[PDB]
């Protein structure tokens, strides 16, 4: 009912998919950092996993806070001392955007250890306004796989927790990931969760509402199905600890597919 | 963005909030009047406000001529400037100084149609406002009026989440925020909206309560009380108590006598207790109440 807006969810999208078009970060942008590397990003990034599971933040406020700094990190060269200080900002401000009861700026400096000042934050947050010129509503992976979930017959947690899950290991890589857009990642991630529990594939009424098909989906799939397999082996791992919590079903405990017959 | 305050001249103060002063303002080189509304970031030690960042980020993308324009954001390393449209009145004032004998039923029908122009535009854009009121509807000199203050107002995804408990002024609050209910949506505002509807026709709010208790209590003895008949899941809400009295549902021809037989089933529709039920703006439009609405669409400026 009223709470799944059906007479907007279209118009939500279709505005959705205009939006992740314009708030996408510069897919090379990496190379002309001088100073930072897809390396140091995959760290802060698995970092800003662990914030926001001891903040109890919103997973959307991670997508947000990711989408900002990328974004950032598109126009403005950071050395690899001051990178922290940028992600920092970014999660502020997403907590500010997304959160009810977001975190103060005071425990954001706590949880840089006292590399940082709070007048640093404040400033860097001040920065990054500046740098995005406040366009914070910014589409995300999870904004659309919540949507995509609506097409299960029936709801599966397992299926929607492992989803989630995939969508979430995508923030961790620059490369590939920069390549994709939010939606199309979430149609990969939930593609490969339902095809993972259920045996299922991308439904009909999924084409008929993204104009993606398997065919389409495929790079993204692959690269996916990837970063799935390779994951109990990731220099990063705060995703699948997170993951096997019982909140989100113990889903970073299945097992991957060997195949996805595509 | 554009501007700088130099280019502006104070003409007076227009009004206040949390984030300080707003002025009426004139641009010395274009001669547009705007609204300046200041936000004091000094005196926060807690960074850029975050109903400051809402406010900014989601009006920033609804351009539609029934929602007040921000025109630009003018930031300081001390201060944040909010440049907007500028309306000389809200509908709360009209209704209080010229509207005494009433309000005609054309500009009844003329302001709530463009009214739920603006919000369907929000809630296209996946926005809530969650603070309707007459005091946040800005009329100009062309009767035009406008959504206002975004001060409140939240990006909201598909299906939505739990979001703030403490939402929309009390008067305007519908019964499932009142009731405690873990989700709420786009129904809200379209409560909102029929309480302001009723409003205009009286010049008196329709539940003017003194508590959360009172307020329901008031909404209970108009719509009466409601049951899983009306509306499925009530009495198992968290703030539902099986001691609520049973009060019996009255005609819309009692509450709001001068109405008539269109606008009774609108307003019925806009005050359903069931969000799932409750009419949506964008379903509005086509009420039969609005058959007869003559005025040009106001322009979208720029
Ligand atoms: O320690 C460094 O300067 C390199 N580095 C910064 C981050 Br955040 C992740 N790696
Ligand atoms: O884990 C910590 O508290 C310190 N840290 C910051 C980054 Br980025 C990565 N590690
Ligand atoms: O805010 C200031 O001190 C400068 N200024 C005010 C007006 Br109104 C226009 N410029």
């Amino acid at each position: 009912g009223v709470n799944e807006v059906p007479d907007y969810h279209e118009d939500i999208h279709t505005y959705l998919r205009e939006m992740e078009v314009k708030c996408k970060p510069k897919v090379g942008y990496m190379k002309k950092q001088p100073d930072i590397t897809n390396s140091m990003r995959a760290i802060l990034v698995d970092w800003l996993v662990e914030v926001g599971e001891e903040y109890k933040l919103q997973n959307e406020t991670l997508h947000l806070a990711v989408n900002y700094i990328d974004r950032f990190l598109s126009s403005m060269s950071v050395l690899r001392g001051k990178l922290q200080l940028v992600g920092t900002a970014a999660m502020l401000l997403a907590s500010k955007f997304e959160e009810i009861y977001p975190p103060e700026v005071a425990e954001f400096v706590y949880i840089t250890d006292d590399t940082y000042t709070k007048k640093q934050v404040l400033r860097m947050e001040h920065l990054v306004l500046k740098v995005l010129a406040f366009d914070l509503a910014a589409p995300t992976i999870n904004q659309f796989l919540t949507q995509y979930f609506l097409h299960q017959q029936p709801a599966n947690c397992k299926v929607e927790s492992l989803a989630m899950f995939l969508g979430e290991l995508s923030l961790i890589d620059a490369d590939p990931y920069l390549k994709y857009l939010p939606s199309v990642i979430a149609a990969a991630a939930f593609h490969l969760a339902l095809y993972t529990v259920t045996g299922q594939s991308w439904p009909e009424s999924l084409v008929q509402k993204t104009g993606y098909t398997l065919e389409t989906l495929k790079p993204c799939l692959l690269d996916l199905h990837q970063t799935y397999l390779r994951a109990p082996q990731h220099a990063q791992q705060s995703i699948r600890e997170k993951y096997k919590n019982s909140k989100y079903h113990g889903v970073s405990l299945l097992n991957p597919p060997e195949t996805l017959n595509v | 963005g554009p501007g700088s305050m130099e280019n502006f001249q104070k003409v007076e103060k227009i009004g206040e909030g949390t984030y300080g002063v707003v002025y009426k303002a004139r641009n010395k080189l274009t001669g547009e009047v705007v609204a300046l509304k200041k936000i004091r970031l000094d005196t926060e030690t807690e960074g850029v406000p975050s109903t400051a960042i809402r406010e900014i980020s989601l009006l920033k993308e609804l351009n539609h001529p029934n929602i007040v324009k921000l025109l630009d954001v003018i930031h300081t390393e001390n201060k944040l400037y909010l440049v907007f449209e500028f309306l000389h009145q809200d509908l709360k004032k009209f209704m209080d100084a010229s509207a005494l004998t009433g309000i005609p039923l054309p500009l009844i029908k003329s302001y709530l149609f463009q009214l739920l122009q603006g919000l369907a535009f929000c809630h296209s854009h996946r926005v809530l406002h969650r603070d309707l009121k007459p005091q946040n509807l800005l009329i100009n000199t062309e009767g035009a009026i406008k959504l206002a203050d975004f001060g409140l107002a939240r990006a909201f995804g598909v299906p939505v989440r739990t979001y703030t408990h403490e939402v929309v002024t009390l008067w305007y609050r519908a019964p499932e925020i009142l009731l405690g209910c873990k989700y709420y949506s786009t129904a809200v505002d379209i409560w909102s909206l029929g309480c302001i509807f009723a409003e205009m026709v009286t010049r008196r709010a329709l539940f003017p309560g003194d508590s959360e208790i009172d307020q329901l209590f008031r909404i209970f003895r108009t719509l009466g009380t409601p049951d899983e008949v009306v509306w499925p899941g009530v009495t198992s809400m968290p703030d539902y108590k099986p001691s609520f009295p049973k009060w019996a549902r009255q005609d819309f021809s009692k509450v709001v006598p001068p109405l008539d037989e269109d606008g009774r089933s609108l307003l019925s529709q806009m005050l359903h207790y069931d969000p799932n039920k409750r009419i949506s703006a964008k379903a509005a439009l086509a009420h039969p109440f609005f058959q007869d609405v003559t005025k040009p669409v106001p322009h979208l400026r720029l």
